[PDB]
């Protein structure tokens, strides 16, 4: 994990110089992203269970994946899917608040594809649930907050 | 985990939970005055040298018994170098939202280095106090309201 | 650690014999090294910080190693170098007073080269600082005291 | 850490510091008379046997009720052996500058060994006292000034 | 430690039954061992130092093991051997009085062989001293008392 | 450490010493009459049931207000069961040489069990007194000299 502020302050410290105008400019527009990223992180942190419930209720439920033979049967596999989607939402919120997808790569998307292929987890259904998570977040967040969460959920989708 | 956002995310990740209201409160106070932070870091970068010589003059008035005031210009240049380096470390903390650029770069092992070099610590007391007073005259009322915790933190480490 | 007196008394005890004339002879010339080794250890123990300050001030300072990107930047790395040189001086003084470099091998020179290569510490600069430490000790100790400290600092240099 | 120099270095190393003035004072008093130590150890090695038989005669005069004075020559030879061994342990302490060759080799578990063997402890009292008196007659005034703490230490352990 | 009386009373209590005729019969012949085991334990408890002194004086002394380089040199190693043999005699007397070698296994013969191999203690000399301890006990105890102490010292020998 | 020999060995082992004369005196008094102990335990096993019904008759004469004397035969059978169990625990103590089979099995937590069951304690007073009197009539003069401390110990716990 490196966020946007550290990824600019650290090379200036290795150089021993101040933040030059390009890096301080790209930091400035991060600082006026700012309050909306914190507002989106506040909205997600209070209503995370509701977001995951709506994500499952429109992409995974009422089909054959929760019936016997499916990969969300029995309750243990449902609970595993539910905490997986909670991991995806929490680390996408971390990467959105940091404005940097590095925490998505060294905590989430590392061996995950091989884990799901070994386990038999349907990766297309996971990607479809993440696509529904974006639509759930679009109806609950603000406009550009939903777009940034969409970027950081597409990073998980492209890694999967 | 140098910046305040990365520390907030690291505290929330270690506890396997989302962002608590204390951490939202901390990031609210960091991002509300983030235009002032950019402006203050740009101003401290912009007239570093004006601050350094104007504080060196007041410091040599208030303390003439320094290794800088011994005639040879190269200890004087190393002192001016250190004043500029510590202003740079203050600007990093204004940008980061915490004094961790000042602790990790500037104050960790600083006392052992300066006692071995022979630079006295009351001399650095008064040097960073004069540097704070000059930068207070430079920045603003409210950009200095950001910088003055970090200048006080730097001063208190001597 | 085994010093000169124990390294002679112990094999005589395993044999159950007295100190024979060769070992008692090589102990005798250690005993008239003696007062000068204690005089050098007294001079070093009072002025150790001054010796380390002069060692750094003529081999490491006023260059690019203390500037950003150097390995004596920031202050934490300077403090680490300073306590490393204090370790080297203290264990060379121990090995000089003992007239035996065994305390240099099981306390100092064990994994140190691999530690410095892993850490990125410039070993040539360490060796050059130890060479300057010998010159600092030459100007502050007596004549053969400086030579014995030079031997016990060359043991660290050859181990590095 | 048998010799005094190794103990001084081990005490200074444990405290992560250089050699304090008490330890320089101890090594000054050890190395100033180190020619006498070599001479005394060489003299104790050189006429061990003269000391052992001349002390055995005085000890059998002062204590005839010994296991040595029971006719058979082999307990007598083991007693002469022990007298020579303890003179060797005294010479090691003269060389080492401390009584740690006498404690680690000679006196640790000595009482259990001699009570199991059946050798009485007042007999060893007077045997090492006579051995000290003979070695005082042998060595010098001032080489014996080195040996007499260790002979007293040996005597006091019985 | 379980002795002969407890090793019969305890399974009768787990069964909830009386001591049946086989167990009560094997307890009866223990009860007329009895007074001789107590007589042997009285003889050993008063003259234990004499037994250990005679054991050392006929198996370990007057050789190279008590001379320098031996494992009964210096006095500390002699004292350690002496208290080891006192342990062996005391726990063999306990196991004889109990008529059960279980106290020899969970107090004496557990890691002892590995302890002696690590320490460099000559196990053959220990076994030879225990063989001499049996001969010392034969000349001081009664006839079958010596035989039972021989059994319980052979248990230590076989464990070593 | 239930039997007397194991307790003697455990007391001597805890003090890192051999068997003291008090412990030899205790094991002398245990092993001298150990033929009587085997005979008494065999006799108590051999006619347990004779003792139990002959004591139950005397106990129902001396105390008719028992849970046993209430008509239903199954509380009566549990009482006969307990009388036989306590005779078995007495025989274990005759064999062990101490009342530790009676304390560990029979009397530890006995009062809480019987007060919860509703069995009165004077009823058990007189039941074990009648059981002692019948077993005194059964055993001997001198086998009962062994059993009567343990029967008294059982009686005194009610
Ligand atoms: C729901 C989206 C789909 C699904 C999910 C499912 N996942 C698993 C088991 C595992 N899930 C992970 C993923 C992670 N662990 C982490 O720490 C992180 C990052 C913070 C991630 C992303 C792993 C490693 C496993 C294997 C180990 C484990 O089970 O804990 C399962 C269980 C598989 C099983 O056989 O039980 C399931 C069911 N499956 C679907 O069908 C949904 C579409
Ligand atoms: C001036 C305000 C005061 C003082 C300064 C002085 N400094 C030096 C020499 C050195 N100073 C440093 C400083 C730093 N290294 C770091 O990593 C950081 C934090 C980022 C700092 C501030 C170093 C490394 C040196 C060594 C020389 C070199 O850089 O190569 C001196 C010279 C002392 C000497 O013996 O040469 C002086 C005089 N002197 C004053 O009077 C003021 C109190
Ligand atoms: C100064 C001579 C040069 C230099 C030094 C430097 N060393 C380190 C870090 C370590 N130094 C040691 C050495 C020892 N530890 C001991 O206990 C002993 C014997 C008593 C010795 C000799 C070790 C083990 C480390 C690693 C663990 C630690 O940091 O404490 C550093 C720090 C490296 C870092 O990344 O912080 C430095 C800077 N480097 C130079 O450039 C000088 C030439
Ligand atoms: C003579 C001064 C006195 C005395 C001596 C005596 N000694 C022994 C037997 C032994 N003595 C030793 C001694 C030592 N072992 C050590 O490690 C050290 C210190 C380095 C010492 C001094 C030992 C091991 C023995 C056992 C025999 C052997 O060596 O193999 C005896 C014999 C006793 C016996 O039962 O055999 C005697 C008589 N007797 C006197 O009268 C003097 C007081
Ligand atoms: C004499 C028979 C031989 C001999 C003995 C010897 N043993 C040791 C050291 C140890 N002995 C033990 C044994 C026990 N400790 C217990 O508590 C018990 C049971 C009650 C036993 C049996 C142990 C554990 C040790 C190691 C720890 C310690 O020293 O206390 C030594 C000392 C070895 C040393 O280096 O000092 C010796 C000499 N050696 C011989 O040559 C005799 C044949
Ligand atoms: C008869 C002498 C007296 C008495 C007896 C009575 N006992 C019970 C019921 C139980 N008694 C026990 C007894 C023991 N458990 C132990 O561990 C021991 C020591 C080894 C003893 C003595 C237990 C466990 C019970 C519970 C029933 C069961 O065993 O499953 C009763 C029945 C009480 C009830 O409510 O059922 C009675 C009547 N009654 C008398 O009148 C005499 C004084
Ligand atoms: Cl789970
Ligand atoms: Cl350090
Ligand atoms: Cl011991």
């Amino acid at each position: 994990m490196k966020d946007t502020i550290t990824s600019l302050i650290n090379p200036a410290d290795e150089k021993g110089s101040y933040l030059d105008a390009a890096a301080l400019e790209q930091l400035n527009r991060y600082f006026q992203s700012g309050n909306m990223r914190v507002k989106a992180a506040k909205t997600i942190s209070s209503s995370a269970s509701s977001i995951i419930s709506k994500t499952v209720a429109k992409s995974l439920l009422y089909g054959d994946i929760t019936l016997p033979g499916g990969n969300m049967y029995p309750t243990r596999r449902y609970a595993a899917c539910l905490r997986d989607l909670t991991y995806f939402l929490r680390y996408a919120t971390y990467a959105m608040l940091a404005a940097d997808p590095s925490i998505l790569d060294e905590r989430v998307l590392q061996g995950l594809k091989e884990t799901y292929i070994t386990l038999g987890v349907p990766i297309d259904r996971v990607i479809q649930a993440l696509n529904a998570m974006k639509e759930v977040l679009t109806e609950s967040l603000d406009t550009e907050a939903s777009q940034e969460m969409a970027v950081y959920l597409d990073h998980i989708i492209a890694g999967l | 985990s140098m910046s305040i956002v990365a520390q907030v995310i690291a505290q929330s990740d270690a506890a396997d939970r989302f962002l608590s209201s204390a951490e939202i409160a901390k990031l609210e106070d960091f991002f509300s005055k983030g235009q002032v932070r950019i402006r203050a870091a740009q101003k401290l970068a912009e007239n570093e040298q004006k601050i350094v010589q104007e504080g060196s003059k007041r410091f040599w008035a208030k303390c003439p018994n320094t290794p800088s005031n011994k005639g040879n210009p190269q200890k004087t240049a190393l002192c001016q170098r250190d004043q500029g380096w510590y202003i740079r470390l203050v600007s990093y903390c204004i940008l980061a939202g915490n004094d961790k650029p000042l602790e990790d770069i500037g104050l960790n092992g600083m006392r052992e280095m300066y006692i071995s070099l022979g630079v006295p610590l009351p001399n650095l007391r008064v040097a960073m106090s004069c540097l704070k007073e000059v930068a207070a005259g430079i920045l603003s009322s409210e950009e200095m309201a950001l910088a003055a915790p970090y200048f006080d933190r730097l001063i208190r480490a001597f």
